[PDB]
RNA sequence: AAGCGUGCGUAGGCGGCUUAUUAAGUCGGAUGUGAAAUCCCCGAGCUUAACUUGGGAAUUGCAUUCGAUACUGGUGAGCUAG
RNA sequence: CAUCUGGCCUAAUACUGACGCUGAGGUACGAAAGCAUGGGGAGCAAACAGGAUUAGAUACCCUGGUAGUCCAUGCCGUAAACGAUGUCUACUAGCCGUUGGGGCCGGCUUUAGUGGCGCAGCUAACGCGAUAAGUAGACCGCCUGGGGAGUACGGUCGCAAGACUAAAACUCAAAUGAAUUGACGG
């Protein structure tokens, strides 16, 4: 399970004397096969909301079908102000993508992939919307299954 | 004043896929007709049904679920009229690489898009579903 | 199917405050009054207490939930005449979540119980005795039933889906199966084995609870 | 940052249902055309490489002609949910 | 209160047979203030005068007070003219009020309005939620960083006050929305 800390920001807080001040940090854990999942930690230090992130991102964990090692199909997918487009590629290219992204990408198992985000590129908001649209596309034996024909009868 | 009648059609249905509702009544028409019979071929819904009262006649589709979600995922209107779409016959959209169908309506009649790249022809786009 | 018919969960609540989503088991509104289907209660609460016996079966215990102060006198007994565990006092948000949180109270509560009645607590004043036993006596207040757990649950069974939301949250959160009593006035969302009925009357409520607990009897 | 203060209306755009026909949009095939060079692909000479060069592919545009009629348009005949 | 007059709702029965929607230019109407001619003028009150308060007080407060507010006949064409939300159509859980009708046995149901909650969905958030900011279709208007500037010049309109149409050189790296923790409030 290899571990991807995304982003670590540092957040005040006004109190009557002064600013306490803490962080964040955004990471994502996977296997390399089809399971990936993300998490975020808070700490007075760095090294702690690290280790808070990473305990809560080995929950929240999903699982992903992917053909061989790149995509089923096209993906469009959006969380609040940010939107992130994925598509298959075929071997022989890498994850054609933009830090956040390739995170979500490079710890579920995906080698190669032609992704691009529009709108906001707030590291959280993007990783949030890629598990989204990894965690909602389908293989071609769910549609099969669901719509009571056979692998062979769709394409 | 209602003007395209075949997205009013499509919308009743995406409506009530996501009402949960068991089936669905509109006015009915050839058009529609062939096209809910082109959706109940590949498997999307489950029965289609006219019924003629003296002079109007109603269709009633029977929807599926499938896993507590609803087996039509996504249907959208390509050709409105707005804008009309004709496509070719190297240019036939493939909806969600094939997993997904699309509409077509040609000279011999409406059809799938790996339907109609099979007989080598293809007019306008009516709908892509998934 | 009778006996369904007999306990008092032929009526239901008032027309006004029913969730809509709870339809498909509603008979009519007789004094405006809904009815559940006795062809979904009957048919379903046996399909529900099958898994009871089917679960006791590889002695893995399930939780009680009741304390609408109209089940709590009724959940206190018919819960430990079948050697289970308990919770009729309140929900204490974060049990099935923070386990490892109240696991020192239960601890605690476990030595303060233990340490009080059988090892001889003496050479102390009579008014810190009192104060410590009036102490234990609210730690066990709501933590008694569920003392000889140690581990998390496999099933919960509720007896108001209304009332007990944080219960049935947090058995989602953490993956676990749940039965209840959902009424007319209380949504099916997300309990997993539903069986309708009259949660509010005590002869209903108490005949549920005794069919529970015979199931898991035949252990 | 951005719904005209509100109507009514001209040009325009778009327009219910059934049917027969037409074949303009739409779709398919065939024929002529789309200079060479350039871009791309095999491979040949330069010691290599730039470079030069053989053959292809491409130039998916245009026009002419023969067909197909589901959809949109035209024409005729019907209907009553607007 | 009388006279003249427009629209809406509601029930049957009959009739016509797509006669429709939207709309660039164009026209009609359009609060208050203001203008023109002729009247009227109780109360109120820009301007103005005097009395206070004040460091000063061209203000707030007090006593007065003319335009104006009113009528007749015309002009102006603008407002936070706001639901800060274009018009038209269809569809999508429920519960509680209220106005105008129809039906039925005090209550139920239906239809056109007008309010409060709220699932799904939507949204940056706040919130919206059959009177949508949800899901869709048809046509129109408008936006493209802050200032300069809704201004200059040219034109049209107006008795004028002005309205409408509408830039640039130059300058800056911000200006802005919603929510958060403090602090502060005559
Ligand atoms: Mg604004
Ligand atoms: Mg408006
Ligand atoms: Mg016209
Ligand atoms: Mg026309
Ligand atoms: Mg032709
Ligand atoms: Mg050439
Ligand atoms: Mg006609
Ligand atoms: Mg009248
Ligand atoms: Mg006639
Ligand atoms: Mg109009
Ligand atoms: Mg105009
Ligand atoms: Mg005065
Ligand atoms: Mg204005
Ligand atoms: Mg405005
Ligand atoms: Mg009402
Ligand atoms: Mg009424
Ligand atoms: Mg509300
Ligand atoms: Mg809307
Ligand atoms: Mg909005
Ligand atoms: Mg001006
Ligand atoms: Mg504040």
């Amino acid at each position: 399970l290899v571990e991807k800390l995304v982003a670590v920001d540092r957040v005040a807080k006004v109190v009557k004397g002064g600013r306490i001040f803490s962080f964040t940090a955004l990471t994502v854990v996977g296997d390399g096969n089809g399971r990936v999942g993300f998490g975020r930690g808070k700490a007075r230090e760095v090294p702690a909301a690290i280790s808070k992130a990473l305990e809560a991102a080995r929950r929240n964990m999903i699982t992903v079908d992917l053909a061989g090692t790149t995509l089923q199909h096209p993906v469009n997918a959006r969380h609040g102000a940010s939107r992130v487009y994925m598509q298959p590629a075929s071997e022989g290219t890498g994850v054609i993508a933009g830090g956040a992204m390739r995170a979500v990408l490079e710890a579920a198992g995906v080698h190669n992939v032609l992704a691009k985000c529009y709108g906001s590129t707030n590291a959280a908001n993007v990783v949030n919307a890629t598990f989204k649209g990894l965690r909602d596309m389908t293989s071609p034996e769910k549609v099969a299954a669901k719509r009571g024909k056979s692998v062979e009868e769709i394409q | 004043s209602m003007q395209d009648t075949v997205a009013d059609m499509l919308t009743r249905v995406r409506n009530a896929q996501m009402a949960k509702k068991q089936t669905v009544s509109m006015p009915s028409s050839k058009l529609k007709v062939a096209i809910a019979n082109v959706l109940q071929q590949e498997g999307y819904i489950s029965n289609v049904e006219v019924a003629q009262e003296e002079t109007k006649s109603t269709l009633t589709i029977t929807l599926k679920y499938f896993e507590g979600k609803p087996v039509i995922e996504m249907v959208k209107r390509v050709s409105r009229p707005g804008l009309r779409q004709y496509r070719g016959k190297d240019k036939l959209p493939s909806v969600k690489q094939g997993l997904g169908i699309a509409i077509v309506s040609t000279s011999k009649g409406i059809m799938t898009d790996r339907a109609a790249r099979a007989a080598g022809i293809g007019g306008e786009v009516i709908a892509f579903v998934s | 199917m009778r006996d369904l018919l007999q306990a008092g969960a032929h009526f239901g609540h008032q027309t006004r405050f029913w969730n809509p989503k709870m339809r498909q088991y509603i008979f009519g509104a007789r004094n405006k009054i809904h009815i559940i289907n006795l062809e979904h209660t009957v048919p379903a609460l046996n399909d529900a207490l099958n898994f009871a016996n089917q679960l006791a079966s590889k002695k893995n215990k399930v939780l009680f939930v009741g304390t609408k102060r109209a089940a709590s006198n009724i959940i206190r007994e018919q819960a430990q005449r079948a050697g289970q565990p308990y919770v009729d006092h309140r929900w204490l948000g974060g049990m099935l979540t923070n386990w490892k949180t109240l696991r020192q109270s239960i601890n605690r509560l476990k030595d303060l119980q233990t340490q009080s009645q059988d090892g001889t607590f003496a050479k102390l004043t009579k008014r810190e005795a009192l104060e410590r036993t009036r102490e234990m006596e609210k730690l066990e207040r709501s933590l008694g039933g569920v003392k000889n757990m140690g581990g998390l649950p496999d099933a919960l069974f509720v007896i108001d889906v209304d009332h007990e939301a944080i219960a049935i949250k947090e058995a989602k959160n953490l993956g676990i199966p749940v039965i209840g009593i959902v009424d007319t006035n209380s949504n099916p969302d997300n309990v997993d084995y539903v069986i309708p009925g009259n949660d509010d009357a005590i002869r209903a409520v108490t005949l549920y609870a005794s069919a529970m607990a015979d199931a898991i009897l035949a252990g």
